[PDB]
């Protein structure tokens, strides 16, 4: 229903997670400004493909896997889920 | 990895103990309530039975199956014989012991041990 | 060189905790 | 002979452990931490594993401490992780490793308090 | 010590009861044969061998010296 | 390779040029029998109970302060070092008052041990004894010291660690006596560590004075929650309650020390501790009734009220899986308004990557910094054992300290740069002096304690430190795995809660005030009745009743962190996991499960229904936090400088001032502290 | 306090050691006289008949009487039990003790054919520690209950164990209960963390 | 009440114990018996305190009566000495 924060769980040295952490460095500075306060906790994954979390209005969640998903592809799925 | 049999060779093979000794039990339940003046019923005896050979029911190496058969049959002798007493057989249904709850709500509800 | 004076346990310990007593007024 | 079998050899159902006591229980392979309050290091070298701590509560009549966990006075000592965790992983208990945690090489010189 | 007390080993033929209950009484014969030797020469000295790490420090000592009341206490505790 | 080759009794091994002959002897695996040597004070040599005999050598040389040479044979059990060992065993016996079964060091002491094992079966001393006079050190010390082996080991940590050199020896000859001169009580933090440090039991605790002796005590191993360096510390508790609290060795975190509080406010923990679920009734006295009857007068409420009337203000020494036991029932009735009563800025970043709020640099990582900059914070009564850590680095190694706060004691010597926000800017445009100190440093660091961002301006305070951190880069070229921007904390549940995603601060909740809300252990003055809707519906979740319960409509009583197996995090994101050392006391329960039960009464149901499944919840919200000992190095910082460059905020005049300026105002800090009458004893003492 | 000891006999055994070390090459591990004066041939355990066999059976190594049969438990270890039997020779006035190890799925043989001693003791082995004796007659619980589940001198079985018995008139009958002990058993941890000097 | 409490609480249900029985609870208590001795003067400095008695008393001990500010007592008699 209604975003409430987005938890982006990336492993920190892997091909897998790599790109996803090119993410950060290239939108994360610029999707916290366009759309604040959106809870957007970027944590860390342990040898478990990367992840993006999402709550929704009641207990909702939605789980997207981006093993060895590439930026733009990344960015676009943040994108999809603050629709 | 390799390991020496215990008595049989392939979990299929023992299974053939296994029902040897169903066979038994069932066959010795009639006799024991009888003979120890057991109060409980053929049927729901012949039910523990079933219980217990099926407890067990998930272990896949051989060798254990092979002896839990074997335990299994002592324990047989023993009550085939009345070796055990009333005590020892009636032991095997809780009656006193009030069944623990397993809901959490009903566990939290009482005592701080999960 | 039926007796009623019979021993009876106690814990001679101090009671070792302390409950929060509740306010004695309401808010 | 020589039958091949694939299991993590788990005795659970040869152990006669009640199932609750093999069920929801925790082991902890640690090695034991030295005692502060001394200096010798010989009750820091062998890995240990103990159960859960469950409760610990008083007799009503005289004020003894009771308890009902009957795997509660137990500390099984081992020589090796890899010993402990096949011994918890063979009884069907649930394990928490904890690395050992040897004090690092601190260089010690007589002289250099001397230093100005 | 028993290698410097002297006594016969009551054996029997017959392996019965009787042979056997015959034994017995013997060796509470020569147990008194035993006993005899030993009252006779029992040597003076101390009862329990006296490095504290195996027996306990004598009381009179453990109450004066520390290394006793250490000894003392590790041994007991 | 200047590995220099050894003998140990002949297992020939191989070390490092400087290593002591007690040293060569401990990696063969051979102890030298030690007194007046502990690995992390200095050298001294006073006892001589570590004589060896190198080979073919003269006379018996010092294991602790002989630097071991080349192709020197230790021979640690020859019929010589044994005489050298049943000799001087002879003599410290001697003069030692036999009062073992008082002494209540009876199995915790490394001189009977010693002469029980390398010493001599009698005594030969047929003289008179001598006697000291017991003096008044503190109301944590007892000092019984006619024990005393005048091993000068508490003279050095007096004087190493704790930074306090008021203890000395006085007179020589068989009546040196190791005591204050003119009697001044030996007042610091990490002041009860002298009782673990010295092995005889002349000065040792006065709580824990005769209450039990050593052999009985269980001893669990668990985590300090008092304050957030997460200090290792092992419980030892008797047929069920805590006896003491000591601490065990972990390098990085806290290096066999542990803080004055977190050792005398295990009593503490035994009063005023709330155990059954009262429910205010009647004329509104709080009642203690059933679990079933108090959790459906939450579970009502909560159904009735729907997102944004509900509220939790957690605080404190929470656990982790109680925080996301909350949060995942609250978000179930769609309130997101979950905060903690410690406001860390979120005009930023904020909460979002760690870097933001982990002391970076790791506490080990002090020892090798170049340069400090202590912003906010006093450190020494804040987090004692990081106190500690720039203590050592300061000594040993050469940090240069300075502090922009109050010019405050602090155990070392800082270089006070103000008490001003704002000449943070200074620094930032080079303009202050300090600024070159740093261009010099090659591995600088700066903290700033949580205890500054608190004040109002706290958002602009961080922003600045920001601003500074990122030339003082720019400036020095840091390598970036060096991180020199950090932020303290002293609550041991913050990280954890800003980590599973709770919004710090209770700005939130006073903006639009919920119907009901669920104090989580929350002692804290943060909201308060009197700011409350007027219906004020709320729930105390906690163990020691203090502030919040008898502001409460319903008491759930809860555990504290002896009597649970939940996790805490330090501050620099280090997850650890607290052991059940005793059951929680009368119908208290663990805090994860009342939320889990009041959520089943509620109808929301929790997916998790045992702890291994909340522990499998957690790795789900924050992953590292079902990761343990391990502090995980991804520095998002050039990402959080720019929305810091973004946020624009005034830093007010006011100079910034930690809260704990002496130590008085240290003891006593939390509810498993304020309920403490040993910290009571200690708070009146020092007024 | 230095025990009187003769060397004679040391020497004697350990040549003996060698001597059932060279006749049976095939089954045994390790032969070693202890200081104790005592001598110990650790024997693979399909050597238990055979290594027997030939002690029970042997002109020069006659040990006719089979003084114990025990299972040291080292949970460590990987086949955890011990299995131990220390035998006598009436003729040379000498005991010697063979010991093999045996885990808790893999079962050693008996020796009841070697010696009918054992019978009694491998029931015991049994119902104590779980070993299981191949081709035993009667193997069955020796000490414990009828129905007793667990073995019970395994280091892993609860001293105190699982369950207890009481009268319950309800029933009339001796009804078990899971244990509750009212003062549990105050576990010592004496034991100095200061090693001897070997 | 014991010399060390245990005075039962009016409401305690644990107080039946005593019904149709007593309570053994010592007359003598030993918090005054030794503060109904007389303070031990002496000459020495310090002094022992065998407990009066050689092997039938306690373990020897030497106290500093060194300050007249403080009987020494010695911790396993309680006997206040007086320089
Ligand atoms: C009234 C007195 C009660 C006494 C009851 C009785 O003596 C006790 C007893 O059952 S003695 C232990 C029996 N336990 C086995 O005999 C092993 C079974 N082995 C399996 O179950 C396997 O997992 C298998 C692959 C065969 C599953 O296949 P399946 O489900 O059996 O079909
Ligand atoms: S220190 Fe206390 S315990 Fe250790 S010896 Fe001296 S008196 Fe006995
Ligand atoms: S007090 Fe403890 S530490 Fe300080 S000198 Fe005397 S013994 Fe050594
Ligand atoms: S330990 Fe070597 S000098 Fe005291
Ligand atoms: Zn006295």
């Amino acid at each position: 229903l209604g975003l409430r924060e987005i938890r982006v769980h990336l492993c920190q040295r892997s091909p897998g997670s790599q790109g996803v952490r090119d993410f950060i460095v290239q939108r994360y500075v610029e999707l916290k400004k366009a759309h604040p306060n959106l809870p957007i906790l970027i944590r860390e994954c342990s040898e478990v493909q990367p992840k993006l979390w999402a709550r929704y209005a009641f207990g909702q969640e939605k789980t997207v896997s981006l093993n060895n998903l590439s930026a733009d592809e990344v960015t676009r799925a943040m994108q999809n889920v603050l629709s | 990895t390799s390991v020496k049999p215990i008595f049989s060779r392939d979990l299929n093979e023992a299974k053939r103990r296994v029902r040897e000794l169903y066979r038994a039990w069932y066959r010795e339940v009639p006799n024991t309530v009888h003979l120890m003046q057991l109060d409980i019923t053929v049927k729901q005896g012949r039910d523990k039975v079933r219980e217990m050979f099926m407890k067990n029911a998930h272990v896949t190496d051989p060798r254990v199956v092979d002896l839990l058969v074997i335990k299994g049959k002592m324990e047989l002798q023993e009550t085939i014989k009345v070796w055990k007493q009333r005590t020892h057989v009636m032991r095997f249904f809780h009656e006193t012991e009030t069944p623990r709850p397993k809901d959490f709500l009903s566990k939290f509800y009482m005592g701080h041990d999960p | 060189p039926a007796t009623p004076e019979q021993y009876v346990p106690y814990s001679t310990t101090r009671k070792k905790i302390h409950e929060w007593v509740p306010p004695s007024t309401p808010y | 002979q020589l039958i091949t079998v694939d299991e993590k050899l788990d005795i659970t159902t040869l152990t006669g452990v009640p199932e609750e006591h093999i069920k929801t229980r925790k082991v902890r392979i640690f090695v034991p931490a030295r005692n502060n309050m001394q200096s010798g290091v010989n009750n820091t070298k062998k890995w240990k594993m103990e159960f859960d701590t469950r409760e610990r509560w008083e007799n009503p009549l005289m004020g003894w401490a009771s308890t009902a966990d009957p795997l509660s006075n137990m500390v099984l000592t081992f020589s090796a992780k890899e010993d402990a965790i096949a011994f918890a992983e063979k009884n069907g208990w649930s394990y928490d490793v904890e690395e050992k945690k040897v004090p690092k090489p601190k260089s010690k010189s007589y002289g250099a308090n001397f230093s100005w | 010590v028993y290698d410097q007390v002297e006594f016969d080993v009551p054996i029997g033929s017959r392996g019965d009861c009787y042979d056997r209950y015959l034994c017995r009484v013997e060796e509470m014969r020569q147990s008194l044969r035993i006993i005899e030797q030993c009252l006779n020469k029992m040597p003076p000295g101390e009862i329990k061998v006296d490095d504290a790490k195996v027996s306990p420090p004598k009381r009179a000592e453990m109450k004066t010296s520390m290394e006793s009341l250490i000894h003392h206490f590790k041994l007991y505790t | 390779s200047n590995l220099i080759e050894v003998f140990v009794d002949g297992q020939s091994v191989m070390v490092e040029p400087g290593t002591t002959v007690l040293q060569a002897c401990e990696k063969v695996g051979m102890q030298i029998p030690r007194f007046c040597y502990h690995e992390r004070l200095s050298v001294a040599g006073n006892c001589r109970m570590c004589l060896v005999e190198i080979e073919k050598a003269p006379k018996v040389v010092a294991a602790c302060a002989m630097p071991v040479m080349k192709g020197w044979n230790i021979l640690t059990n020859s019929e010589k070092s044994k005489k050298a060992r049943e000799g001087v065993m002879e003599f410290l016996l001697a003069n030692h008052p036999l009062d073992c079964p008082i002494c209540d060091q009876g199995g915790e002491c490394d001189l009977q041990d010693q002469s029980m094992m390398f010493g001599s079966d009698r005594s030969r001393f047929l003289e008179g004894k001598r006697a000291v006079e017991d003096k008044n050190i503190g109301p944590l010390v007892k000092t019984i010291m006619t024990r005393c082996i005048q091993c000068t080991r508490c003279i050095r940590f007096a004087s190493e660690i704790a930074g306090v050199d008021d203890l000395g020896t006085t007179g020589r000859g068989n009546d040196m006596q190791v005591g204050t001169y003119i009697e001044k009580m030996f007042m610091s933090e990490l002041s009860g560590n002298v009782i673990d440090i010295c092995p005889v039991g002349a000065l040792t605790s006065k709580p824990y004075a005769f209450t039990a002796r050593p052999w009985e005590t269980r001893k669990t191993e668990s985590i300090d929650v008092m304050d957030a360096v997460g200090s290792n510390i092992v419980v030892s508790t008797r047929t069920g309650e805590v006896m003491r609290i000591l601490p065990r060795m972990h390098e990085d975190i806290n290096e066999e020390w542990i803080s004055d509080k977190t050792r005398f406010a295990y009593d503490g923990l035994k009063r005023q501790r709330l155990t059954e679920p009262m429910v205010r009734n009647e004329k509104g006295l709080l009642t203690y009734t059933s679990w079933e009857d108090a959790l459906s007068r939450v579970a009502g409420m909560l159904q009735n009220f729907e997102g944004n009337a509900v509220a939790a203000i957690a605080g404190g020494l929470v656990d982790a899986e109680a925080l996301v036991a909350l949060k995942d029932l609250l978000n179930k009735v769609d309130s997101d308004n979950l905060c903690t009563e410690e406001i860390f800025p979120t005009e930023g970043a904020g909460t979002d990557l760690r870097s933001n709020y982990l002391l970076n640099t790791t506490i080990a990582g002090v020892e090798e910094a170049d340069v400090v900059l202590l912003v906010g914070t006093n450190p020494r009564f804040e987090a004692p054992l990081f106190n500690a850590r720039i203590r050592k680095s300061w000594l040993h190694n050469d940090l240069k300290v300075a502090l922009i706060g109050s010019p405050v004691d602090l155990t070392y010597r800082y270089d006070h740069l103000g008490d001003s926000p704002k000449i943070l800017q200074d620094i930032a445009s080079g303009r202050h002096s300090f600024c070159e100190v740093l261009k010099d440093a090659k591995k600088p660091m700066v903290v700033l304690g949580s205890s500054a961002l608190q004040r109002d301006d706290g958002a602009a305070i961080l922003v600045a430190v920001s601003n500074m951190v990122q030339k003082i880069r720019v400036t020095t070229g840091v390598a970036a795995e060096w991180k020199v921007m950090n932020i303290l904390h002293r609550i041991a549940s913050q990280v954890a809660a800003l980590d599973l995603g709770y919004k710090p601060g209770v700005e939130a909740i006073r903006k639009n005030p919920p119907k009901m809300l669920f104090l989580l252990g929350a002692d804290g003055g943060c909201i308060t009745r009197q700011d409350l809707p007027k219906d004020c519906f709320i729930v105390y979740q906690g163990h020691h009743g203090d502030v919040g319960a008898p502001m409460a409509d319903v008491i759930l009583p809860g555990a504290a962190y002896t009597e649970k197996s939940a996790t805490y995090v330090n501050t620099e994101g280090r997850a650890q996991q607290t052991k059940v050392a005793v059951t929680p006391p009368g119908l208290a329960r663990e805090d994860w499960k009342i939320i889990r039960a009041l959520s089943e009464i509620a109808g929301i149901t929790l997916p998790y229904d045992t702890l291994d499944q909340v522990r499998n919840r957690l790795e789900e919200v924050s992953p590292n936090l079902v990761r343990y000992d391990d502090i995980e190095e991804t520095n998002y910082f050039q990402q959080a400088s720019e929305l810091a460059k973004l946020v624009n905020q005034e830093v007010l005049a006011d100079p910034l001032v930690p809260p704990q300026l002496t130590i008085k105002d240290f003891y006593m800090t939390d509810s498993i502290s304020r309920a403490s009458q040993t910290m009571a004893k200690c708070v009146k003492a020092v007024t | 306090t230095v025990r009187p000891r003769s060397d004679v006999t040391h020497k004697q055994l350990s040549a003996f050691g060698e001597y059932v070390a060279e006749i049976l090459p095939k089954y045994v591990q390790q032969v070693q006289v202890s200081c104790l004066d005592e001598l110990e041939i650790c024997i693979h355990p399909d050597g238990v008949i055979p290594t027997l066999t030939f002690l029970r059976d042997h002109t020069n190594a006659q040990f006719k009487s089979l003084a114990d049969l025990t299972a040291v438990d080292v949970p460590t270890r990987q086949n955890r039990f011990e299995i131990v039997y220390n035998l006598l020779s009436l003729r040379f006035n000498s005991r010697i003790r063979v010991k093999t190890y045996a885990d808790e799925l893999t079962p050693i043989d008996s020796i009841v054919s070697v010696h009918i001693a054992a019978n009694w003791y491998e029931r015991e082995v049994w119902d104590m520690f779980g070993v299981f004796f191949f081709n035993h007659p009667d193997l069955r619980r020796i000490l414990t209950d009828y129905g007793f589940e667990g073995h019970p001198f395994r280091k892993d079985f609860p001293l105190t164990g699982y369950v207890e018995l009481r009268y319950d008139d309800e029933v009339k009958r001796v009804v078990a209960e899971p244990v509750e002990l009212a003062q549990e058993f105050r576990k010592f941890d004496l034991n100095s963390p200061w090693e001897a000097f070997p | 009440i014991t010399h060390t409490g245990q005075v039962y609480d009016e409401k305690d249900y644990r107080r039946v114990r005593f019904v149709d029985r007593q309570k053994e609870v010592n007359e003598n208590f030993a918090i005054d018996l030794i503060a109904q001795q007389p303070v031990n003067e002496v000459e020495h400095r310090i002094i022992a305190c065998d407990g009066g008695g050689g092997a039938l008393g306690h373990p020897k001990v030497y106290i500093n009566l060194d300050k007249e500010t403080k009987t020494g007592t010695c911790g396993y008699c309680g006997l206040q000495f007086k320089q």
